[PDB]
């Protein structure tokens, strides 16, 4: 309250650090446990969502900063980061021309 | 005639997003439910005083 | 269930016609190699003649049929890429009609087997004119 | 009274919308047989050359 | 999907605030019923004195 | 923020409330009890004078 | 590339509380880098069609004079 | 679709079943929530006078 | 032209389909009585309420569309009436040479 | 990611010392000088392949 009557109180929060996640074990639910359902059925919806991202931009998602700088990641662009080789044919009168000498 | 306004304003306000309007109906449920509000205060002065 | 199962079916119509796609194909490109051989050997000539005639509008039919095949494989994978919250799904004025345009399965594709019959028809007896020219 | 008038008004700007529509659908539905009309004539015109 | 997230957590808040509005018109009409009982149970004081 | 952050600090705010209500509720149940123990502790001493 | 990065500069006038990134900003970033590598790729390979046809019209050049 | 591609499929018998089913389940749904707003009004014509009997 | 009338007609079929769940909306809203059940105590909405449009607005956003919609059938006669006179063009330039 | 442990874990403090200091500034200061660093990094290694 603000008055003259006034306490310092800590609280602690829901899900983190006093629910578990569920189980047929742990079926139904106690009424005297902090299950938080705003924050379940949320988190529910979000991993379901989430579990599509590949890893990178997983980890892009979390607090500390273990993510690679460079966006387009490594096992998904079929093209190599800063290579320096293309083929580029000159074009003369005469022998063959052709396209795609990086994939043959 | 207070849960008639109210879930009158509810059904009017789940409404799509151009036909969502500064309507007179708007205006006219405003007042009503203002005027409920008042009445109800001086019905319950004079239970106070009976 | 109810829509994932209309999937399944609209699926299973873009694999019937994806192949009658790549079949005509096949055959609309046979076409070419045959107008040409028959042309590098036309280079009895009024026969020749003629039936290059009935082979270039066997391949315009052919043609436009494929054509038609283009934009119906187009309108069906867009169908079935739309899905929940996008901004085209609406309420439609008149879902349930029945337009003009009303055929069914049997006479459509034996439409399309017969002028894919046609179209190997004249193949053949231009064949017969190849060896007899040759 | 205001819920009524509201009413009125809004079924009648539905029923105009109604009537754009359906023409717009015929004069596509009639633009489509001139396109027709053309292949055809490209077809015919393939051949004299 | 980010949209739809949005508006489930306007849902939340709004259910908190009707909830939280029926808790604080009660919580007044109590303390207006303790000030009347407190000025009748001041008058027996002037008859006792 | 990130979305696990964003909704975790709405939902503090939502238990914030619900915790006010709590205390609120406990109060007013509390001056009822003072209210009638009151009123008893009056009429005794009066009833005993 | 025009719609889905004034859609990225269209979302990111928001609020403080708001102010995220979601999967939304990853999505976007990915889609205007692979649109933008669409456009070089068929600039080049257009470039190698005109000089094709360049070879072309020399080679008609010289075989409609002999 | 143009002329010769109105095939009349499959899935137009589907689409007209689901749409079919669905006006139906709206409307069970509507019923149920009228259902159950009735019930909260009786409980609380009932509330009522307990609270004043006490 | 094809392409381009069909967008339009999904725009303000767009701007039709808000019309049917709105006038639902008031419709329900006219049925209701103080004798009848199903009437409740929301207090939220007397307090806080959000606006988009007024009457007028509301009637030039629909005629905006309407306007757009029928230039854009228009501009399809004149393109068929164009579509005519090349035709006949065609065939006559073609069978003059001919003959 | 030495500079974003150092940011949550000066976050999450306790309540009469969750104070807007100098460290906290140095931290901001770190994390723009670092994106920019290694953003300039990028486009440099991209000259140097043309």
């Amino acid at each position: 309250p603000m008055g003259r009557d006034a306490a310092g109180q800590l609280w602690y929060t829901g899900l983190t650090n006093s629910d578990s996640r569920e189980a047929w074990y742990t079926l139904p639910r106690a009424p005297d446990s902090p299950y938080r359902e705003a924050y379940a059925r949320w988190h529910g919806c979000y991993g379901h969502r989430e579990r599509s991202l590949p890893s990178a931009y997983t980890q892009r998602l979390r607090e500390t900063a273990w993510y690679d700088p460079i966006i387009p990641a490594q096992y998904t662009d079929p093209s190599t980061r800063w290579g320096s080789v293309l083929w580029k044919d000159r074009p003369i009168r005469g022998k063959e021309f052709a396209i795609n000498r990086h994939r043959f | 005639p207070l849960k008639v306004a109210q879930t009158r304003l509810y059904q009017r306000s789940h409404r799509p997003n151009v036909e969502l309007c500064r309507d007179a109906a708007q205006f006219r449920l405003a007042s009503e439910v203002e005027e409920l509000n008042l009445s109800l205060a001086a019905l319950k002065e004079k239970l106070l005083e009976a | 269930w109810d829509e994932h199962d209309n999937r399944t079916r609209l699926a299973e119509r873009i694999d019937t016609v994806s192949r009658w796609k790549e079949m005509l194909d096949k055959c609309l490109t046979d076409l070419d190699a045959e107008i040409d051989a028959l042309a590098q050997m036309k280079e009895k000539i009024s026969q020749a003649f003629e039936k290059l005639f009935l082979l270039q509008e066997a391949r315009q039919r052919l043609n436009s049929d494929h054509r038609g095949k283009m934009e119906t494989l187009d309108i069906d994978r867009g169908c079935l890429s739309l899905n929940l919250t996008s901004p085209n799904i609406s309420l439609k004025i008149n879902p349930t009609r029945v337009p003009n345009g009303s055929t069914s399965l049997q006479q459509w594709d034996d439409l399309s087997r017969f002028n894919k019959d046609h179209g190997e028809a004249e193949m053949k007896k231009a064949i017969e004119l190849r060896e007899a020219i040759a | 009274r205001k819920v009524g008038e509201r009413l009125q008004d809004m079924h009648g700007w539905k029923s105009e919308l109604q009537r754009q529509v359906e023409e717009l659908v015929s004069e596509t539905e009639l633009l489509l047989a001139q396109k027709q009309r053309l292949e055809r004539a490209l077809d015919a015109t393939a051949g004299p050359f | 999907e980010r949209v739809n997230d949005i508006g489930f957590w306007k849902s939340e808040i709004i259910h908190e605030l009707d909830a939280m509005i029926g808790e604080t018109n009660e919580l007044t009409d109590i303390k207006k019923r303790l000030e009347r009982a407190l000025m009748e149970t001041e008058a027996p004081l002037q008859v006792a004195r | 923020s990130v979305p696990e952050s964003w909704a975790k600090f709405t939902d503090d705010n939502i238990l914030r409330s619900q915790s006010e209500r709590a205390a609120s509720a406990k109060l007013r149940d509390d001056i009822q009890n003072v209210l009638v123990v009151t009123a008893n502790e009056m009429w005794n001493q009066f009833n005993k004078v | 590339l025009k719609v889905a990065q004034t859609r990225l500069d269209e979302r990111t006038r928001r609020p403080n509380i708001e102010l995220c990134r979601d999967m939304a900003q990853l999505r976007l970033v990915n889609e205007v880098y692979e649109v933008d590598d669409t456009i070089q790729t068929l600039q080049q390979r257009l470039r190698d069609a005109e000089d094709t046809l360049q070879s072309l019209a020399h080679t008609k050049a010289t075989l409609e004079h002999d | 679709r143009p002329n010769v591609e109105l095939c009349r499929d499959q899935a137009q018998y589907g689409l007209t079943d689901e749409v079919h089913q669905l006006e139906a389940t709206i409307a069970a749904l509507k019923q149920k929530l009228a259902q159950a707003q009735d019930a909260l009004d009786a409980l609380y014509k009932h509330l009522a006078r307990l609270q004043a009997d006490i | 032209q094809i392409r381009l009338n069909w967008e339009h007609k999904e725009t303000c079929e767009m701007d039709w389909s808000d019309k049917v769940e709105a006038y639902n909306i008031d419709e329900a809203c006219c049925r209701y009585n103080n004798q009848s059940t199903d009437v409740q105590f929301y207090p939220h909405s007397a307090k806080f309420e959000e606006s988009a449009s007024t009457p007028e607005t509301w009637a030039k956003f629909t005629q905006e569309h309407l306007y757009r919609a029928e230039r854009e059938r228009l501009a399809s006669v004149n393109l068929r009436n164009l579509i005519d006179c090349i035709l006949q063009d065609t065939s006559e330039d073609l069978r003059l040479q001919c003959d | 990611s030495i500079v974003t442990d150092n940011l949550q874990c000066r976050e999450r403090r306790q309540h009469p010392d969750l104070v807007r200091d100098c460290v906290e500034i140095e931290l901001l200061k770190e994390a723009e000088l670092i994106r920019n660093i290694q953003e300039l990094l990028k486009r440099t290694i991209k000259q140097a392949v043309s």
